[PDB]
């Protein structure tokens, strides 16, 4: 589900984006004194914040509407559909519905393969560009790897959305990281403030970086509950390889 | 004194030891995946490890579910996955697999996009039963590039034991698991007829050891020694 | 030949007889003399005068036998006769290979007193020092600085002994090779500097 019991740290920028996305959705009264239509999508450029897939399945968890990725990534790929056209088909009789590329977040198969999704994508934008079936149907970028360049040179902010993310509130390093100490199992005598206020500068993955390549030492010693010396050899773990 | 510790506290450990899986709440790690292109491997350790215990293991050609069936490939490696997580706990070697990851546009060609779903498929349901299930699936490629990225995604395969320069150590380990069974002497040495197979890169050198072995069965030499080892290194 | 069975039978009252009487890879008398590894009897044969130079078809000498078997005595006989310390095999390579890989130090150091060449490359343009460094051999190394040997030696490949003792991880042989003078600037064919090959 990822509702906002999993998700936090973007306060501002849910503050932001519920004119973008929540607009059609509790108030769409506002087309005559304001004159709004529906823009391409909205992106979060830099290094992955730990839950940059979590913030559009809270938002979409909390639009009651379907989530429906392109790539399919799990199991989604062949599910639904020249395999163009059944996407627009489930979209016209899905309205309410959020679309975000997971799975593409070789130079010669590999981009040519990638760049048949990449005109799939494109003739799919010149289709919607053109006409529209119904409304709530957006796309969401996803730029927080290296070899994303197409996303981030084709959408430079002149007829889209544009969030400067490198710091998105220190919250992705910390308030986020506490809650994926809380689906896992947590003492009471932690103290995850120093620790994830002391990772600066190698990237915003401290949070999945700390976690998984913690859990190879809670899988070494085999403690019943994570302490914070894991997470302290595990800021080590990760800054290794900076 | 690190590589077969961490290699064995990622193998023998978790093979026994799912309750305290269960206990801590961290899912053992149990993919290993194997590359280069000059090293073709796929025997040495993957019959070493299929040997180091013994115990039952299901061995599957690359080939082994490509029969244009969309509804066959879900029974078939949930048949198989079943009876190695009941039957008893195997050790499946995944090959070729840069066959059945690939991707393709036209939609005519349904039988290409129905094994990558296979793979997915499958690539999913090991995903969704990482809580200690009871079966080891290791991978080998040789075309890391034309994979997917899903494939090579953390949580998948956390380990991934490259083959660009083995020491002296490697190579006793990995020969002597090898000469073990062989007729060895006094002059059977294998590092300069391995550096060689380094400078011209040859595949399957074990299964060209193998050779050398079909070459010195013929009864005229009960010890195997460096006539037979150059002979199969020049000719085949 | 009738060397396996006749040492092999332990049979006193006929071995001083039947050496004073008169295999596939033409292997005589002192080769499985030194793969034994008895002192009376390559000292009883080459008492007799057999040659001790004699190299079969690929030219794997006694020296080599002697050297990559582990045996002192065998060597002090060898060097007594006054074997090749530097023959040639079907590789090239040097009883002193064989010498550091088994990690003999007598072997070695009575090799090397005698007049060897410390330097001696094999086909491949090795030395011993390859071997000493990754297989971790410490005092093998510093027995071969007892005599002030080159560490500058280029495989066929490009790497040097400081490559494959820093492939080791052996912190502490790393920090001794470079605290004694190793050039850590020579690049391999793969252009891979010392440093980098060192996690």
């Amino acid at each position: 589900d990822s509702t906002y019991e999993m998700i936090g740290g973007l306060d501002k920028q849910i503050k932001e984006i519920k004119e973008v996305i929540e607009l059609p959705v509790k108030h769409p009264e506002l087309f005559e004194a304001l004159g709004i239509a529906q823009p391409k999508g909205v992106l979060l450029y830099g290094p992955p914040g730990t839950g940059k897939t979590l913030l559009a399945r809270a938002v979409a968890h909390h639009t009651d509407c379907t989530f429906i990725r392109v790539s399919g990534s799990e199991l989604v790929q062949k599910f639904i559909g020249r395999m163009v056209r059944e996407l627009f088909v489930m979209a016209r009789e899905h309205a309410p519905s959020i679309i975000f590329m997971d799975e593409i977040d070789r130079l010669e198969g590999g981009s040519g393969g990638d760049s048949e999704v990449q005109r799939t994508m494109l003739e799919l934008l010149n289709q919607l560009d053109g006409f529209e079936a119904t409304k709530n149907i957006k796309v969401i970028m996803a730029t927080n790897r290296i070899d994303i360049l197409d996303s981030a040179l084709l959408r430079p902010g002149r007829i889209d959305r544009k969030i400067e993310f490198p710091p998105p509130n220190e919250e992705a390093r910390l308030d986020i990281l506490k809650i994926h100490s809380r689906k896992m199992n947590l003492t009471r005598g932690i103290n995850l403030r120093k620790i994830a206020e002391l990772m600066p500068g190698a990237s915003g993955a401290e949070v999945k970086g700390v976690c998984t390549e913690a859990g190879m030492y809670a899988l070494r010693e085999r403690r019943v509950h994570v302490t914070q010396e894991d997470f302290e050899m595990a800021v080590a773990k990760v800054m290794q390889k900076d | 004194d690190i590589q077969k510790q961490e290699v064995r506290e990622a193998v023998e450990l978790p093979l026994t030891h799912f309750e305290l899986y269960k206990q801590i709440g961290i899912d053992p790690p149990r993919g290993v995946l194997m590359y280069g292109p000059p090293g073709c491997g796929k025997t040495m350790l993957a019959k070493a490890v299929a040997h180091h215990t013994t115990a039952a293991f299901i061995r599957v050609v690359g080939s082994e579910f490509v029969q244009k069936y969309l509804g066959e490939g879900p029974r078939m490696v949930r048949d198989v996955f079943r009876l190695a997580k009941e039957n008893a706990p195997a050790i499946i070697f995944i090959d070729e697999i840069d066959a059945i990851a690939t991707k393709r546009f036209d939609a005519q060609t349904g039988a290409d996009r129905e094994v990558q779903r296979i793979l997915l498929e499958l690539l999913n349901q090991m995903d969704g039963f990482d809580q200690n299930v009871n079966v080891k699936v290791i991978m080998a490629t040789n075309r890391a590039d034309t994979l997917d990225p899903a494939l090579l995604r953390p949580g998948r395969l956390d380990r991934k034991i490259e083959f660009p320069l083995p020491d002296r150590r490697q190579k006793r380990l990995i020969f002597s698991t090898i000469t073990s069974k062989m007729n060895l002497s006094e002059e059977v040495d294998l590092e300069d007829y391995v550096a060689r197979p380094d400078k011209i890169s040859g595949a399957d050198i074990n299964s060209i050891c193998q050779e050398s072995g079909m070459l010195a069965v013929r009864e005229n030499r009960y010890i195997v020694l460096a006539k037979d080892f150059e002979k199969a290194y020049k000719t085949v | 030949l009738m060397v396996c069975n006749l040492a092999y039978s332990g049979k006193l009252e006929e071995l001083k007889e039947s050496i004073l009487a008169d295999d596939q890879d033409s292997r005589t008398a002192l080769h499985w003399a030194c793969s034994a590894g008895h002192t009376e009897i390559v000292e009883f044969l080459l008492q007799l005068g057999v040659p001790v130079n004699d190299k079969d078809d690929a030219g794997w000498s006694p020296l080599h036998i002697a050297a990559s078997a582990g045996r002192d005595e065998i060597v002090k006989a060898l060097l007594g006769k006054g074997a090749q310390v530097n023959a040639v095999n079907q590789n090239g390579c040097t009883p002193l290979h064989y010498a550091a890989s088994k990690n003999r130090h007598e072997i070695a150091v009575m090799l090397l007193e005698g007049g060897a060449n410390p330097d001696a490359k094999d086909h491949y343009e090795a030395t011993a020092m390859h071997r000493a460094a990754a297989k971790g051999n410490l005092k093998m190394i510093h027995i071969l600085l007892y005599y002030k040997a080159s560490t500058n030696i280029q495989d066929t490949e490009g790497n040097t002994p400081l490559h494959l003792a820093c492939d080791e991880e052996r912190v502490e042989e790393a920090k001794l090779l470079v605290s004694q003078g190793a050039s850590i600037y020579i690049e391999n064919k793969e252009e891979k500097t010392p440093l980098q090959v060192a996690k």
